[PDB]
């Protein structure tokens, strides 16, 4: 969780096998194996393999914010080309994986968006030609319902953070609605796409005291609906412009733009859905489906002028007002 | 549902035991729909068959309150608010959801869908309008199709009336009722208004149903 | 000087009494559905009547009512069918206000 900062420890971990020896713990767990849920009732082999996945995805969570600072490296110095830049590398063992998802880490995922658009991982080639992305989503889909406290208020967090530095990938973001292999509450297997999961979790019908879990939510739908302009490329955008815009995408934002009772982190939940529809009402239909619904009669004036949590105010109050106009 | 006979004879002559919700089709009465939660079928009346079963999960908006309805042209279903091709078995175009009840309705001009708040259009599926006053309300109209009626859904049932212009949704008038209703019917020849009110406060242990007649248009 | 003074005595009893508490409240009143509109223009127009007292200007005029919420409760038109009947008469006394 903590050594991945040192880079050749990173080394040796792909000139090995790898995530195939990470991902065949995830795959065995049988807390997550539907056709087998039923046999195994002691509480022994419960709460040490609901426990077992926590840990594995914050294995996974710093995995990734040091593969998010390894291809930045990968990109500040193969795209910038002196404009801007130092090029001197010792390959030291040095910490460079930047330490805080609350500012920085969310800083990084936003200057991946200048790059090639045809981004090639070797985090993401082993990733989705096993395509456990969809294993993701069962991860959170269990974790809706345990109830009883497996430490489970952290696992679907733990779980958030491994997709907002993944979906910054083109294909990933293709693979976000195809595939529903899912099951849900109803104690039947069904069929429903990815985006209404997070949708269904970015609205709190669960999850329902949770503050850090729909910001790491919000940063999954910017990451599909703000992005740049640039005959295909283009088109991939449009299509995910079509598919929030299929699964009443337009419905749960209206309402996070105007959440109130945890009031701590009020200002930083509507700023960072207000970003979301000036991504998404660059779509051609979605322009006038918005500009008539009662948003747009009034209350848009009035969620800029009360400052309703004041400590925030010149923090992060004033940049919500920087959306506001721009919408 | 118990399809009847009114002629001279009372008799079920088909049976469903499937479906909610059914209703008749409004030009050729040859058609009865019916809907079970999400899925519609379309019947007939002579024979009593599943004529077009139409249901894509793909393209589900999946209310609480589903009602399927046909055009007054009777070409077109809303099964949860999606308009649906009678003549090649597919579907045409899904709209957004807004308020997890109500399914949509259409109006009868042949223009529109009223969706529980949201007024769209049949050939762009643009939006026209969107009333504050549309808040889960059930819609009656006249017979001609020129005022339109609104009751109440929420719990209480129905505070007061809601009576709504069919061309440009201008609000005509709210007159009050003090308890609370529950079924509202109007005539064909367009002269009553059957009222199912609640007597008595809000109590499941004593509901007092009476049925009451208003006069279209006197003091 | 003395006409004058009866109805000065009236706005300081008002004052004294907590009747700028009450107006507040019944300028926002929405529960009887039917005579929403005609509760704040006959709500309204009080205001404009005690507001020409000395001490009272400064009060009200610091208060949420004039930071915000007072344009708020001349845009909504939350009866549409008092609309041309008796809200635009509220607009008549907000104006004023």
């Amino acid at each position: 969780s903590i050594c991945f900062s040192f880079r050749a420890v990173l080394e040796l971990f792909d000139r090995y096998d790898g995530l195939r020896r990470l991902v065949n713990l995830i795959s065995t767990l049988e807390i997550l194996n539907l056709e087998d849920q039923g046999a195994l009732l002691s509480d022994d082999e419960i709460f040490a393999s609901r426990q077992t996945g926590k840990h594995t995805c914050m294995a996974l969570r710093k995995y990734f914010e040091a593969h998010l600072a390894i291809k930045l490296e990968q990109v500040k110095q193969s795209l910038q080309r002196t404009e801007g830049g130092i090029l001197v590398h010792p390959q030291p063992p040095y910490k460079a994986c930047s330490y805080t998802h609350e500012q920085i880490v969310e800083m990084m995922e936003f200057l991946i968006e200048y790059g090639p658009a045809q981004l090639y991982w070797e985090p993401a080639e082993v990733f989705l030609k096993l395509s456990c992305v969809q294993l993701l989503l069962q991860l959170i889909s269990i974790a809706c319902n345990w109830k009883t406290y497996y430490a489970r208020n952290d696992t679907v967090r733990f779980a958030l953070d491994v997709l907002a530095i993944l979906t910054v990938v083109p294909k990933i973001q293709l693979q976000l609605a195809e595939s529903v292999d899912v099951l849900d509450e109803a104690g039947s297997t069904v069929s429903t796409v990815g985006i209404s999961i997070i949708l269904g979790v970015a609205e709190g019908e669960f999850f329902i005291h949770d503050a850090e879990i729909q910001k790491s939510a919000l940063q999954i739908i910017i990451n599909c609906v703000c992005g740049p302009d640039n005959k295909s490329s283009e088109h991939t955008l449009a299509k995910m412009w079509n598919v929030v815009q299929s699964n009443n995408g337009i419905k749960v934002l209206l309402s996070l733009l105007s959440i109130k009772m945890p009031i701590t982190d009020a200002d930083q939940i509507r700023a960072l859905a207000c970003k979301a529809l000036v991504g998404l009402s660059r779509s051609s239909t979605v322009r006038q489906i918005i500009s008539k619904l009662p948003l747009f009669s009034s209350c848009q004036i009035q969620q800029l002028m009360k400052e309703p949590v004041l400590q925030d105010k010149r923090s992060d109050h004033v940049k919500f007002c920087k959306y506001a106009a721009e919408l | 549902s118990a399809l009847w006979g009114m002629k001279s004879v009372f008799d079920m002559k088909h049976s469903f035991t499937e479906d909610h919700y059914v209703e008749f089709s409004k030009h050729s009465q040859d058609r009865v729909i019916g809907t079970k939660g999400d899925i519609a079928h379309i019947y007939d009346i002579q024979t009593g068959n599943k004529l077009l079963t139409l249901f894509n999960p793909d393209l589900a908006n999946n209310y609480k309150r589903n009602c399927a309805t046909f055009n007054p042209t009777d070409d077109l279903v809303l099964n949860d608010g999606v308009l649906w091709d009678v003549r090649s078995a597919q579907a045409i175009h899904k709209f957004d959801k807004f308020n997890m009840n109500i399914s949509g309705v259409f109006h009868p001009n042949g223009l529109e869908v009223i969706i529980n708040t949201e007024i769209w259009d049949l050939r762009t599926f643009h939006l026209l309008h969107t009333v504050p006053a549309l808040d889960q309300c059930r819609v009656v109209f006249n017979h001609t199709g020129t005022v339109m009626y609104g009751a109440m859904l929420q719990s209480p049932f129905g505070s007061s009336f809601r009576t709504f212009n069919a061309t440009d949704y201008k609000p005509i008038a709210t007159i009050d009722v003090k308890r609370n209703i529950f079924d509202l019917c109007t005539d064909t020849k367009d002269c009553y208004l059957a009222v199912i009110e609640n007597q008595g406060s809000m109590d499941a242990l004593n509901m007092d149903t009476v049925c009451r007649l208003y006069e279209v248009g006197r003091q």
